[PDB]
């Protein structure tokens, strides 16, 4: 039951970007939801 | 042992990738626990 | 009957991928519907 | 008569993903509209 | 005149994939399009 | 007849891919009639 | 029979995909249908 | 002066799919300015 | 004649390609002209 | 047995990556509804 | 100095649908720019 | 002369493209030349 | 320094189309922001 | 354990060009981000 | 170190491309960013 | 000389595409000068 | 050694774009540094 | 030396391709920096 042989039936060359791609975005999306939906981080980029 | 799966990778490699992907994501997750205790200090969220 | 036949005629190579984009979509898409439709999810980002 | 056949001459690796993809987002569509229509769902979301 | 030629120039598993989708796409588009302009079908979807 | 085409089919084959979606398109338009007609009795639409 | 068509598949594996898409299209209905009374029942929608 | 020559020199199975979707989207486009840009066609839809 | 271009045609199929949309314009042309003069009898429009 | 299909795999390879997305699945609606019954008892969502 | 030796290095099949397609695009956003950015053409549609 | 390109045409294969994409191109902008003629007359346009 | 080289390393086939798009996308997005940011070219449309 | 082993099996010309175009629409982000959340950085683009 | 050697790992014809659509998005961004955010420039636009 | 690269070209080629860009960019910026000379007279701007 | 991976790399060369990658990472956070003291100095942030 | 490398490039070839990038860089930030001192004088901005 080990979840590795995967990368025997799908390329790590195809699947390995898109989770990459899948991180990156999925963390900007955190951030980006914060950013809209607070008053505090976009007063700590504002600054004084 | 040798068979040749249809990505070109042996069963080894496979797990290879599988242990350095699960290391890389201990390494993520202690990273933002240190970045989600720090936020929960700072950050007015969570109290 | 026996599902696991489709891999047998879809490549896994193309279809897990696929599903796994829409895993993450869905999730994404959920987590945002339920963001912008309540009050609350938005006040827990805010806290006090 | 008997439809199977288009898979001879479409290959369901290229049509059974396409059909996936129009099923999901088909769904996430009527559930979209559906919260954006009404006033519930959207108030099951908000509680009390 | 006989337009079945046409899968002898264009390969079928191009142009019905692509059919399919505008298939789709056109039906979906009909559908957004009633319920954005229209009061109905949109107090259908609200009952009472 | 007999002939291979640059898709790769031949012309009786190309004809009834034809046909199917001739009585695929049939079977759609009556469907659609239906709806329509269910959509006439039942939306203010048309009145 | 026996014959290979471009896509690479015969009749009898082009019919067992047939077969198993309507298969699971009416499993689809089924939850589908539940799902639906269950929102009559539940939200307002036709009432 | 022989235009089908176009077919020579661009493969059908790369241009006629091309001119298939232009088509559709153009009279999608059609028909969404006028729905936009017009009362009736909009109070058709909705009818009385 | 029997000569083959980079597509893989002949001159005779390429112009057979051309009168088959020139043949398909002209139908469409008509059912369009039919609709336009539907839409100048119904519509508000060029009223 | 022993046969290999247009993708490349064989029926147990195939019912292996079946098994394989069962197994998962359950792990993941496992999470799910730990998640969903902390969320019931955390947010204002059902009473 | 022959600008026709430019499809000697840039195949046909990937140019000619390219320009097309920006054509079409053209046309379409020159008609679009002209119905928002104007009262007629959108009181035209409108008739009386 | 008879020198096959990268591209898999002769130069004089591209140059009657050429001729024809002017030709064309000509008859597009008579027809655009009578729109522009048209609209000047009838739209609130240059005046 | 010769920069018809690039040639030798990208594909003119690759580059020369994609530079082609640069240009159609630059002229028309140089067209619309003075469209947009003025009131002139939107009265010139509108004539009188 | 050797991260570099990352390029015996996803092929640095499809992983680099997808990270490096992460890096440019991550750091485009956070500019963004911060004009729009900002006073300044939008009143030092304005002057005086 | 010698950074050209990336040039034998990632193809140029894959990565110029890129980079060359990048530095184009870039200057782009840079232009709508300064034209969205100041008086200036869209009045240097409309003129007098 | 006589070197093909691994887009196919020799340096005699390349240089000539750089060569017709170099002309046609020459072309389109004395259109280009044109019509802001025309700009600048018929518009607003720069006044 | 002298393995050639499906990638078509050997050990040494993943090893040297790994290196490669980290020392422009370095060369990338010390701009990076030294541009955040520069906003840190100059914009009203942390202050 | 006398190497192809996956991209089927040489050392020399990757070096030259790099210097040339470099080459074009300069080119490109001395037309910037006069863009910039034009900015400078003639807009608001700095100011
Ligand atoms: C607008 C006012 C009316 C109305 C009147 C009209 C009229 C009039 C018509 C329709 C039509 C339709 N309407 Mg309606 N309709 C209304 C409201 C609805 C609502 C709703 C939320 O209330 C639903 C869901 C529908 C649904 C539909 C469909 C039954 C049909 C769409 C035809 C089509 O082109 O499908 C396109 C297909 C899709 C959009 C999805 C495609 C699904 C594919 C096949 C999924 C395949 C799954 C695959 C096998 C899975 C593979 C998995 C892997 C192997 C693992 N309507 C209202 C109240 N509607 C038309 C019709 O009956 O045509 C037949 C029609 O003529
Ligand atoms: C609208 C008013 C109603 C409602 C009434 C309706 C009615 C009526 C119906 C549904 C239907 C559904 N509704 Mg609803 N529904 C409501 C609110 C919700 C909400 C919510 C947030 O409250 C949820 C999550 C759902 C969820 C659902 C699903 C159970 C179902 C969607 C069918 C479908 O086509 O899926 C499409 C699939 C997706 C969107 C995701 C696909 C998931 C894939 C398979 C993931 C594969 C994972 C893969 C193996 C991972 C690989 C990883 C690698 C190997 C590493 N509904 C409300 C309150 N809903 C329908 C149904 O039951 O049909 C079966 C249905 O008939
Ligand atoms: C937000 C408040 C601050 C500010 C503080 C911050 C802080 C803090 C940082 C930056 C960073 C940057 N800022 Mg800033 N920055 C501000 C305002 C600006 C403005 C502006 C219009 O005022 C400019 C243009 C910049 C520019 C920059 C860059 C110097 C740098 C981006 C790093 C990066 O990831 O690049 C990504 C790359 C791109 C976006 C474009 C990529 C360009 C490629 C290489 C083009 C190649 C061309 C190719 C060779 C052509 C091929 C052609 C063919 C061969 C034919 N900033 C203001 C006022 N900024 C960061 C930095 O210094 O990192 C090094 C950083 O740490
Ligand atoms: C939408 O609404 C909001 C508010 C956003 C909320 C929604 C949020 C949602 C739905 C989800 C959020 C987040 C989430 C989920 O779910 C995150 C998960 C993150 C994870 C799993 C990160 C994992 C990272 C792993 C990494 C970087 C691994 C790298 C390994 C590498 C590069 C190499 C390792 C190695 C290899 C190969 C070979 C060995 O020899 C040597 C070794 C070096 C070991
Ligand atoms: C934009 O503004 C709004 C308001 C939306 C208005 C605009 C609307 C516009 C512009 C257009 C609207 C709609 C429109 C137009 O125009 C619709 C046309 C629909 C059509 C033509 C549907 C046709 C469906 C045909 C189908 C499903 C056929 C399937 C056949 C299959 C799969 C197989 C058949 C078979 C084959 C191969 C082999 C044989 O051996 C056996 C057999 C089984 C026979
Ligand atoms: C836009 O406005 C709104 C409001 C949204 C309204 C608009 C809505 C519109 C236009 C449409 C809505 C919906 C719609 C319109 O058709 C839905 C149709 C759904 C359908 C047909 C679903 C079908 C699902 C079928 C599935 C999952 C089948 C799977 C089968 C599989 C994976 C395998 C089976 C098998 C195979 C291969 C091999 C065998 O050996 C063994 C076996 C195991 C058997
Ligand atoms: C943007 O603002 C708005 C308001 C939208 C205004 C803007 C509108 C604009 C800019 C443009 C609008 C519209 C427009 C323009 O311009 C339309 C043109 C439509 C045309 C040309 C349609 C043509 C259709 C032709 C078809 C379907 C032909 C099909 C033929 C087929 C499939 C086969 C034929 C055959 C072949 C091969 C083989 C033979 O053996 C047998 C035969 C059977 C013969
Ligand atoms: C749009 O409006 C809103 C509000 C969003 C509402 C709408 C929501 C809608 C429509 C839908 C929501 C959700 C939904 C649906 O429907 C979710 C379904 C989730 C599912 C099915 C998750 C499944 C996960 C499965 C996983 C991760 C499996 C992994 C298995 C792996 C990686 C490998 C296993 C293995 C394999 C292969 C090879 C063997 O050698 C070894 C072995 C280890 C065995
Ligand atoms: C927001 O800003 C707005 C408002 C949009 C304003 C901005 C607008 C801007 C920036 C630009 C606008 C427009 C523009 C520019 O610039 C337009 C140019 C149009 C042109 C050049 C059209 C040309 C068409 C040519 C065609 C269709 C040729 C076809 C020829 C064919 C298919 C075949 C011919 C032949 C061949 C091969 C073989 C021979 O044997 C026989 C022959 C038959 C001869
Ligand atoms: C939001 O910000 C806004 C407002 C948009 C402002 C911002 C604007 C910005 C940032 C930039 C604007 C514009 C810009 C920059 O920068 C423009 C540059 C334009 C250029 C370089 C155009 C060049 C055109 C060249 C052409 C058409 C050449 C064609 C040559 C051809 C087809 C063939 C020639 C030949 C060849 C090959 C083979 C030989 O055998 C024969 C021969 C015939 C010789
Ligand atoms: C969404 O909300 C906002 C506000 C945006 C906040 C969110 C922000 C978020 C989520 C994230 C932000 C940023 C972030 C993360 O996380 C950034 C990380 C940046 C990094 C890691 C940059 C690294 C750069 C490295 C470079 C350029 C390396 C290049 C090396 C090259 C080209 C070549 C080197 C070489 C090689 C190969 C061969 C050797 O022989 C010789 C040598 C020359 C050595
Ligand atoms: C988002 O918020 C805003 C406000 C926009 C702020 C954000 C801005 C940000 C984040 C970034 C801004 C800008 C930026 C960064 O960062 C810019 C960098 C630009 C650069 C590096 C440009 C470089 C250009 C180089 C060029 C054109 C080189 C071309 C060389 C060529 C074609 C050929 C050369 C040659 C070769 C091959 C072969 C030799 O034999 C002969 C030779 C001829 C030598």
């Amino acid at each position: 039951m080990n979840e590795g042989r995967i990368f025997l039936y799908v390329s790590p060359e195809v699947i390995l970007p898109i989770m990459f791609l899948i991180l990156v975005l999925t963390s900007l999306t955190v951030h980006f939801a914060i950013l809209i939906n607070t008053t505090w981080f976009g007063d700590f980029f504002q600054g004084s | 042992d040798t068979k040749v799966y249809p990505t070109g990778l042996t069963e080894a490699q496979a797990l290879e990738i599988n242990d350095g992907l699960k290391w890389g994501t201990r390494i993520y997750f202690g990273i933002a626990v240190a970045a989600h205790i720090l936020a929960f200090i700072l950050t007015p969220w969570l109290k």
